[PDB]
């Protein structure tokens, strides 16, 4: 694993505790650490300011989902964000295309909201 | 009553910091914004819906997706970044040439005034060529996003612009 640890999780598109393992660019969520995905090769990832009142939360957005993960502290959140970022194998062109499409969808939703 | 604001500028200028300083009264942890944050800020009986749009070079082509319906433009400049001030000028001018933004007033935040030898508002005015903007109300406001200095007077100016139309 590139990184693993407990995170509180809830989808946008109640919180439950999940054991999360990032392998390659696949994010695995396990109910039980003892019994071990979301592809993050093409994603947006940022600090959640207003989707939650909780601190230390990152918002993950892909073509298939949008969800919140709460880390133990600021450094843990930052370490998760960075490792997820670093896991993508997409080139500059494909990064630009996927970023464009994910952002444009997000603008549309917030122009509605 | 209400005012739609587009807040743009080069990456690292302090835009997200400004938004949440205003919205939450906090100095938030940030990473480069790939996309946008949007918040409504209530100030002196006006509801400012502020779009904080990422300024990384590769996503500047996306700025155009936010132009329609903006009443005020906030352009944030890192006053410590002498290396990229002309680049900031060029990006600003490109945006100001867009017909979707013809009616938008322009607020320039000369941010990071706390940093040693930061360019003052007078210098930024000169380096951005702001006087050449003869067909648009514009105003420059020196700021420190982390302390909040300058931020409310910027909102004062925007408020007067709304009120006067
Ligand atoms: N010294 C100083 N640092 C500041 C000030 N405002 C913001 N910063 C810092 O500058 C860095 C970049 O700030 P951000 O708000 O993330 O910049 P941004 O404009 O949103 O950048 P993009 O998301 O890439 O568009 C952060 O480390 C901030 O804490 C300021 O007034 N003074
Ligand atoms: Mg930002």
């Amino acid at each position: 694993a590139a990184k693993e640890g407990w995170l509180h999780f809830r989808p946008l598109v109640p919180w439950k505790q999940m054991y999360v393992v990032l392998r390659g660019h696949s994010l695995y969520l396990y109910k039980d650490k003892r019994e071990q995905p979301i592809s993050v090769n093409a994603c947006l990832i940022d600090i959640s300011y207003s989707e939650t009142k909780r601190k230390n939360v990152f918002r993950l957005t892909t073509s298939d989902c949008e969800c919140l993960f709460q880390a133990e502290d600021r450094d843990d959140m930052l370490a998760w964000i960075k490792t997820i970022q670093e896991s993508s194998n997409l080139n500059e062109e494909d990064t630009g295309v996927t970023n464009r499409d994910l952002i444009s969808r997000r603008i549309k939703e917030y122009n509605n909201l | 009553g209400s005012m739609r604001i587009l807040m743009v500028g080069l990456d690292a200028a302090g835009k997200t910091t400004i938004l949440y300083k205003l919205k939450l009264g906090e100095i938030v942890t940030t990473i480069p914004t790939i996309g946008f944050n949007v918040e409504t800020v209530e100030y002196k009986n006006i509801s400012f819906t502020v779009w904080d749009v990422g300024g990384l070079d590769k996503i500047r082509p996306l700025w155009r997706h936010y132009f329609q319906n903006t009443q005020g433009l906030i352009f944030v400049v890192d006053s410590n970044d002498r290396e990229r001030v002309n680049e900031a000028r060029e990006e600003l001018m490109r945006m100001l040439a867009e017909d979707e933004l013809r009616d938008a007033v322009l607020l320039v935040f000369a941010n990071k005034q706390d940093l040693p030898n930061a360019m003052n508002a007078a210098e930024i005015t000169d380096k951005l060529g702001l006087h050449s903007l003869r067909h648009r109300n514009w105003y420059i406001q020196a700021t420190c996003a982390t302390s909040g200095d300058g931020l409310y007077e910027g909102l004062d100016w925007l408020s007067n612009q709304l009120r006067n139309q």
